[PDB]
């Protein structure tokens, strides 16, 4: 008769917990361009949690931080998705 | 690449 | 009863927090290239249909002031709500461009017990923001 007040949340962090984000000045954040690539990709079929793990393979696969400072050079990133989601979630519906 |  | 229903009029708001530019004292630079993830975010939630809403460089109090308003709102017609944060962060944070704002203060704002209207609705929060300082070197593979 009643459902946890933390319950239907999403927080789709763009890196885990502790780490830095990594956002190209040119091409934009490496999560959000990842994001949009896969909703715009995804969204019309794939449920939001395999559209999300897709966001973290892409990120993990596709992108390496370059910087002339030896220091912040060769890094890399994974998302962190966070559910309290208790349903499956599509950006569609069958009419 | 920069660092957020 | 496994799929949240997405055919109420409308898929719901898409509220972006566009913060590039911030005071000296955070000593956090310019984040350069996000008015481009601003932009792509606008494109790609247009697309879903949802009413996306656009804000540049605002302060912490700002910020929960504009979450505080828009929970207040009857979102009773819209299927979901979607909150883009793009800033600096700090595990747990996220900066207003004079300073931080726990992440959570901004979340309960929508509590299944603090926005009726959204109670039982997928309730999304996309953050690009650092959560610490640590680097991630990898692993060959």
């Amino acid at each position: 008769h009643k459902i946890p007040v933390e319950a239907d949340f999403l927080y789709a962090y763009s890196t885990a917990p502790g780490y830095y984000s990594w956002r190209n000045s040119k091409d934009g954040s490496w999560f959000i361009q990842s994001l949009c690539a896969m909703l715009k990709q995804y969204a019309d079929k794939l449920e939001f949690m395999h559209i999300l793990t897709r966001v973290n393979r892409k990120v993990a696969t596709e992108f390496e931080s370059f910087s002339f400072d030896a220091t912040f050079h060769a890094k890399k990133q994974i998302p962190c998705i966070v559910s309290m989601l208790t349903k499956e979630l599509y950006f569609y519906h069958h009419h | 690449d920069e660092v957020x | 009863d496994n799929s949240y229903k997405m055919d109420y009029p409308e898929m719901g708001l898409c509220i972006i927090i566009n913060n590039k530019n911030f005071h000296k004292s955070t000593g956090m630079t310019s984040r350069s290239g996000t008015d481009v993830d601003a932009a792509n975010l606008r494109e790609t939630f247009r697309n879903l249909k949802y009413e996306v809403r656009n804000k540049n460089d605002l302060t912490r109090e700002e910020i929960v002031e504009l979450m505080r308003d828009v929970s207040k709102e009857d979102h009773s017609k819209r299927s979901s709500f979607v909150c883009v944060l793009l800033s600096h962060g700090e595990e747990g944070i996220i900066f207003g461009t004079n300073g931080p704002v726990d992440l959570k203060k901004i979340t309960n704002f929508f509590r299944g017990d603090r926005c009726r209207s959204l109670t039982g609705k997928p309730k999304l929060f996309i953050i690009q923001a650092c959560r610490g300082t640590e680097f991630d070197c990898g692993i060959e593979t």
